[PDB]
């Protein structure tokens, strides 16, 4: 219809009522501190005040010169002041909507934390840590495709802010994240199973004990580059206790995470075999021969 | 679109990851010898990809080596030594891609485990002699010369060979 609806019309933080409504309260004669004072107060989220600044910009019609021009020098300075936080956040919009409906968290909530993770430095494990306190395990998976999503549309535009390499770096150590919570969603599921299993013939089992113990213990023993039968036995102790039937039940939890979890978890196909190898072993130095 | 991207496609798609497969096949193959006698599944099997499909991508791999595109070929075979390494053609074809590009170092494992995969076979043991050589000389040639020398003599099938060994060795 007018320019303000085609502006909101997929953008699912916006109205062309209160975009309109931002032209209407902004006069002719506003300087462009007026004008940015105007936005920040009707318009909380500096991405989509960004994106208000480009919609008075553009539908300022020829008689309103004075204005259209106080308006381009206002755009100017809130992307000065801002900013990544600006422009960075309003090149993710779309992304973060169409993710954040899939959650219960705000789109603004997904483009803060892109800008984070982004915005920095980070590993494998530090994503982890950093999701682990914010997110459920199963949210992670659809929050780590939000992330890879930002960065492959940081990769065509090649912005001023972060460089090619650290997005290439970035991306990287996110697939690897996925790949770690390939794990997580496995244990999560199966090792319920094997404490009803467990309990149904009797056999207690700690209290420390639950899928994330689990799945540490899984990637301790995948980062061993020089796996054993003992070291594998140990963990599985310490990890469940002395009950022959629980560790042996652990052992064959382990033994089938190496199938059923991500190749990109083993950096060498001659560990994931001789780990295999060292499980077995493991198996059949506990149970009674 | 080659088969090979295609199935690579399918199975990211129905994963939760983006790329669900090591970055480096090269490292990941490093000093690897597949131990038939490990109760581990391949990824073929993982993947449920039909022994067709890996064919199809074999053809492809050994059309790129046909033409020369030895880069192309050699990239083939690594991922369908991934999916099966048990398969002893896929080794053996991932070698001559790596001889023909002067990796003699890769070149020279790749055979060693169509050795191991494929036992009676003298003609990875003598092409790991030709590498050996290549490297002005390890002295590990006379060695593989020797093991290609006892699976060849006696039999119908390695006569050719055994003229050459012989043809060498004067
Ligand atoms: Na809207």
């Amino acid at each position: 219809t007018d320019l303000a609806d085609k502006y909101a019309s997929g953008n699912s933080e916006i109205s062309g009522q209160e975009l309109r409504g931002l032209r209407d309260a902004i006069g002719d004669d506003a300087s462009p501190e007026d004008i940015l004072a105007l936005v920040q107060e009707k318009i909380k989220d500096p991405a989509l005040q960004s994106t208000a600044l480009d919609y008075l910009v553009q539908t300022t019609p020829p008689s309103q010169g004075k204005l259209k021009e106080a308006l381009i020098q206002a755009r100017n300075t809130h992307t000065e002041q801002f900013g990544r936080t600006a422009i960075g956040a309003k090149n993710i919009l779309f992304a973060s909507q169409e993710y954040a409906d899939q959650l219960n968290v705000s789109p603004s909530g997904l483009r803060s934390l892109y800008l984070e993770v982004t915005g920095d430095t980070h590993t494998c494990d530090q994503l982890l840590s950093m999701l682990q306190d914010r997110y459920t395990y199963q949210d992670m998976a659809i929050v780590s495709s939000f992330l890879m999503k930002g960065m492959a549309t940081g990769l065509k535009r090649q912005g001023p802010y972060v460089p090619s390499a650290q997005l290439q770096v970035l991306m990287t150590e996110t697939r690897n994240l996925q790949a770690v919570l390939t794990s997580y969603d496995y244990f999560e599921s199966r090792v319920p199973i094997l404490l009803d299993s467990l309990k149904a013939e009797g056999i207690q089992t700690p209290s420390d004990l639950n899928f994330v113990k689990v799945a540490e213990s899984y990637h301790k023993i995948i980062n061993d580059k020089f796996p054993t039968a003992s070291k594998v036995e140990r963990e599985v102790r310490n990890l469940i206790g002395d009950d022959v039937d629980s560790v042996t039940g652990v052992l064959n939890l382990f033994f089938s995470a190496l199938r059923q979890t991500s190749s990109r978890l083993f950096s060498s196909a001659d560990k994931r075999q001789q780990l295999g190898a060292m499980i077995a072993n493991a198996l059949d130095a506990v149970n009674i021969n | 679109m080659s088969h090979l991207n295609y199935l690579l496609e399918k199975i990211a798609a129905s994963s939760k990851e983006d790329f669900p497969f090591p970055d480096d096949l090269e490292s990941y193959l490093e000093g690897y010898v597949p131990d038939k006698n490990i109760a581990l599944d391949t990824y073929q099997k993982i993947f449920k990809i039909s022994s067709e499909d890996l064919e199809k991508v074999y053809k492809e791999g050994y059309h790129a080596y046909l033409d020369k595109d030895y880069a192309k070929s050699i990239t083939v075979f690594r991922w369908l030594v991934f999916f099966n390494p048990f398969v002893s053609k896929f080794w053996f074809s991932l070698g001559a891609s790596l001889h023909m590009s002067e990796q003699y170092s890769q070149a020279l494992h790749a055979y060693g485990v169509t050795a191991v995969l494929r036992d009676k076979d003298p003609y990875p043991h003598y092409y790991a002699y030709i590498c050996y050589t290549l490297t002005n000389e390890h002295e590990e040639a006379e060695k593989a010369l020797e093991m290609a020398w006892v699976r060849a003599q006696h039999k119908p099938l390695y006569n050719e060979l055994k003229e050459e060994i012989l043809d060498i060795r004067k």
